[PDB]
């Protein structure tokens, strides 16, 4: 998920701006639900996740808000020491303790005939048992810092909906117990950013990248004050951008640091904001378009590739050509002429170059753990370690010397070019790859079916599942948004689809939007 | 535009805009319009949290239902959560559930017109809702963004590296794979911006 908030000094109109882009996948019916809520002193328009009695992406009379996932450290795993004579007992604070046991019955549809299966589940003082290592007399239990406070988080979000100023919104933020980033913009020109959640006070004797021994010496000691959560009102830079990246330089997240490295996809939003002076909502939309189509490895890896090839272009004419094509490429995989092929043929070379390079960097050392490390070293948010190795920047382990790294870059180039020459030809326009498409399907990230989906294909975009663009003018929030696939999920018994089942797909695919409605006079004619 | 005590204006995209005299009425209407538009989705999201999807979609979802029940909460535990909220807030969540239930009751009485195709095809009926079920709808999606077992993956990475390469090399490699803090990682705010 991505977000931007723009303060008065960075906004062309001198009004604070907000951009939302939650990434919750693409399903029909959609993951989001758009609504307008109007009662005395409470006027709010926007969307929330399906089933939520509150808006997360939108604006009330006073403030606009959005959120992105925090990735903060709110789950710890405890390694329980099991009694070798009784695997339902674990050692805790000097004594064997008994696990709480629960039997659960599952009715399963077969064929039609229904069957009953039973399973037994265990809890310790730390939480549910998630994994057994019986060989080691260990069980693993899971502690959430928000355990039992999920309803308090709902209440906090409702209070954010009802809030009228920074003080009230910050109060709501301080009560939210799960790990999100919250973003705020108001009609007085203020912007604010909060990394919300209840973050536990951990033992300073343990390495928080690994499970914590569960014997009692290393327990959490409460939760830190909200005043220690990363947060800023009216930061000096004049804006905040985020694409699930790190809140602030010294904020840590334990086992999940793999998302917060030097190479990070938020660079697309930083680049776009820093390349401009004062901005309007149209500028924000252009930044979203760039991020949505960017080949994210280009930011740091395309210059490294060019630098290597340039050293050898006097001997290798194919390298001179590649350099020219790479330099003129705008780093996007886009289809501006809607012909079904990505516009830059060299992007197909670059994709294959990267895949070859990643494998040559790590297969010889991490191949034996690649079922777990490939998701780190080729992560969708960035490839920091690969960047450091190829650039010669300091690492703890000496993966490759600069000479070995350069040979990898060259071998990967030769292999990628040889395959393109064999299958498509020598001109880059022949390399253009067919676009990847996506549908709004039947199964969301909760991993169970919730409808019948849609078969309408649109180009894949690394983009929010909805977008709002809001300007907090003195009169009212104004702007535009899109909430695909459509508002209404109802399909009649006879197969008739609601006219609002997928009537926002074209807007979404074509970078068009519908007006943000706030004034009732506008609503009645919308 | 159509009127209980709440005026509902559906715009040209079908988005409902609710005009109420108080929050109790507003939140009931909010649940009602969401159920009108999304009842089968709401039902299945709830079943996801309760671990009852395999009642509808079969054995392919048994392990998913097991995980959901393993890590989830009983109705009583959720009710205790609701009882710890501000009185008014709990009441509004109850109103929201009453609105969903109002549509359920309408749909089961006129199923051929008001129950969506998936219920007819899968051969079951929607049940009525309580405020605890609203909390379940929050948990099924929000917890996904918070819950992970990366600590266990990390322990496995380190152990496998150590058994082939030895401890000193494995530690260096692991520190490059899952760092303590990359001081060059781009950040949303600067340290001097902190309140
Ligand atoms: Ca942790
Ligand atoms: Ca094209």
């Amino acid at each position: 998920s991505n977000a931007m908030i723009i303060g008065a000094k960075k906004s062309k109109s001198a009004n604070a701006l907000l951009f939302s882009g939650p990434q919750v996948g693409f399903v029909a019916p959609g993951f989001l639900y758009e609504v307008g809520l109007h009662s005395p002193g409470f006027d709010m328009e926007g969307s929330g996740f399906i089933g939520y009695p509150f808006i997360m992406f939108g604006a009330n009379q006073h403030l606009a808000l959005t959120a992105t996932a925090g990735y903060g450290n709110v789950t710890d795993i405890f390694e329980e020491k099991l009694n070798p004579a009784n695997s339902t007992q674990y050692f805790y604070k000097g004594k064997w303790r008994n696990m709480e046991k629960r039997t659960e019955t599952f009715i399963v549809r077969g064929d039609g005939k229904s069957k009953k299966i039973e399973e037994t589940f265990f809890h310790t003082v730390h939480g549910p048992v998630i994994s057994l290592d019986a060989a080691a007399n260990v069980a693993y239990s899971k502690s959430w810092s928000f355990r039992g406070t999920e309803a308090k988080s709902i209440q906090a979000y409702m209070k954010a909906n009802w809030a009228k100023n920074v003080k009230e919104f910050q109060q709501a933020a301080s009560e939210f117990t799960m790990s999100l980033n919250w973003y705020y913009a108001d009609k007085k020109g203020n912007i604010a950013y909060y990394h919300v959640g209840k973050y536990p006070i951990r033992s300073n004797q343990i390495d928080d990248r690994f499970p914590t021994p569960g014997t009692g010496e290393y327990e959490w000691k409460g939760f830190q004050s909200f005043a220690k959560n990363p947060q800023a009102i009216n930061p000096k830079k004049g804006y905040v951008v985020n694409w699930n990246n790190k809140p602030s330089k010294y904020w840590r997240n334990g086992e999940y640091s793999i998302v917060w490295g030097k190479d990070n996809r938020v660079q697309q939003f930083i680049n776009g904001i820093e390349a401009r002076g004062k901005v309007d909502l149209k500028d924000l939309n252009e930044i979203n378009y760039t991020a949505s189509f960017a080949q994210l490895r280009t930011h740091y890896f395309k210059p490294l590739l060019i630098k290597t090839l340039e050293k050898y272009q006097s001997e290798n004419k194919e390298y001179a050509y590649l350099v020219e094509q790479l330099r003129k490429w705008n780093n996007l995989k886009e289809d501006k002429n809607h012909d079904g092929y990505y516009d830059a043929g060299v992007a197909a070379f670059f994709d294959e170059w990267w895949n070859n390079t990643h494998d040559k960097l790590f297969n010889d050392s991490l191949g034996i753990v690649s079922d777990l490390t490939r998701e780190i070293t080729d992560h969708r948010m960035g490839a920091t370690l690969a960047y450091k190795v190829l650039s010669g920047e300091p690492t703890n382990y000496q993966w490759k010397s600069a000479a070995a790294a350069e040979k990898i870059i060259l071998e990967s180039t030769d292999e990628a070019l040889a395959k393109l020459h064999k299958e498509k030809g020598e001109e880059a326009d022949k390399w253009r790859a067919p676009i990847k498409t996506m549908t709004f399907g039947a199964k969301s990230l909760i991993a169970i079916p919730h409808g019948y989906g849609s078969k309408t294909e649109i180009i894949e975009m690394n983009r929010g599942s909805e977008n709002h663009y809001i300007e907090m003018t003195p009169k009212q929030p104004e702007g535009f948004n899109v909430t695909p696939p459509g508002q209404i999920g109802f399909i009649h018994k006879d197969g008739t689809l609601s006219e609002h089942y997928e009537d926002q797909l074209s807007l979404y695919a074509n970078w068009k939007f519908k007006p943000f409605l706030f004034d009732k006079k506008d609503v009645k004619r919308a | 535009q159509k009127k209980e005590n709440v005026t509902i204006i559906r715009d040209s995209y079908g988005v409902p805009h609710l005009y109420a005299k108080n929050k109790k009425d507003l939140y009931k209407a909010y649940g009602y319009v969401m159920a009108q538009d999304r009842l089968f989705q709401l039902e299945m999201f709830r079943r996801g949290n309760e671990g009852t999807v395999s009642e509808i979609f079969g054995e392919e979802y048994v392990t998913k239902d097991e995980q959901s029940r393993r890590d989830g909460y009983s109705d009583q535990e959720i009710q205790t959560m609701l009882n710890g909220l501000d009185r008014e807030t709990k009441q509004l969540i109850e109103q929201f559930a009453e609105g969903i239930t109002a549509y359920v009751n309408e749909a089961v009485k006129a199923p051929d017109q008001k129950l969506s195709k998936e219920f007819h095809d899968y051969g079951f009926l929607p049940r009525k809702w309580k405020a605890t079920d609203v909390v379940r709808l929050y948990m099924v999606s929000m917890t996904y963004f918070m819950d992970n077992h990366q600590e266990l993956k990390n322990a496995e990475i380190l152990a496998r590296l150590e058994r082939v390469y030895g401890k000193e090399k494995a530690v260096k490699m692991f520190d490059d794979l899952v760092w303590k803090n990359d001081l060059e990682a781009p950040t949303s705010i600067q340290p001097d911006d902190q309140t």
